[PDB]
């Protein structure tokens, strides 16, 4: 997927 | 034909760890439209921030910012479910269009870039050279942020399986784990690879039974 933050 | 029209870097956007990931590699032919989809880094994140990026350097800090902009109601779910469908669309005007949709909530934030936007014919071989001078550098901060989210990932998916697992566990190998988690937690708030590595090495080790449970 891979993500990120707020 | 006798001309073209390229990106002369590559553009994207800030993932877990600081690393930029590109969406339109460098020397692409516009019009163009990428798409990509992300996930959550914690559970129950109600919102992701899009943070747009310029160049070829591996830390999202050493290359050129154009925006950022947030999507939020992201109802509550585990870390890596929610699909967050990132897209990059560079229309024939040389102006970028990136979106981002939340595939269930339906929601969606798009930002618009002026083809004028982020660095100049000079600024752009200054980045191109830095990218090739600090390859070192950056192959290395790669792999300690590809180090890290395993160490994170595998932090929070063995928490999870001690819950589920619940009495099944062993007093002893709880204990055992309980700490090895601590320590590798501590690490992760470290820069040093060998260390969450030695860290994944201990759990790895004083897991073997939580695994055998799980697998149930």
């Amino acid at each position: 997927a891979l993500a990120l933050l707020p | 034909v006798l001309l073209l029209d390229v990106t002369p870097l590559s553009l994207g956007i800030e993932t877990m760890g600081g690393v930029m990931t590109t969406l339109i590699a460098k020397n692409t032919t516009i019009p163009t439209k990428h798409s990509q989809v992300f996930s959550t880094a914690e559970d129950n994140q109600s919102a992701v921030t899009i943070h747009v990026l310029q160049g070829e350097r591996k830390r999202a800090a050493d290359n050129k910012s154009l925006g950022q902009f947030n999507l939020d109601g992201i109802n509550p779910a585990p870390r890596g479910m929610p699909q967050i469908e990132v897209t990059f669309d560079i229309d024939a005007d040389g102006i970028l269009h990136v979106s981002a949709k939340d595939k269930n909530s339906g929601k969606e934030q798009k930002i618009t870039i002026k083809a004028s936007s982020g660095l100049n014919e000079d600024e752009i071989q200054k980045m191109v050279r830095d990218a090739e001078a600090n390859a070192e550098a950056d192959r290395k901060f790669e792999e300690l942020v590809q180090t890290r989210n395993q160490g994170d990932h595998l932090l929070h998916s063995t928490r999870k399986q001690v819950e589920e697992a619940g009495d099944k566990l062993p007093a002893d190998d709880k204990t055992a784990i309980e700490s090895a988690l601590t320590a590798l937690e501590t690490a992760l708030k470290g820069e040093d690879k060998a260390a969450i590595e030695a860290k994944m090495q201990e759990l790895a080790q004083v897991s073997q039974k939580l695994m055998e449970i799980a697998q149930q």
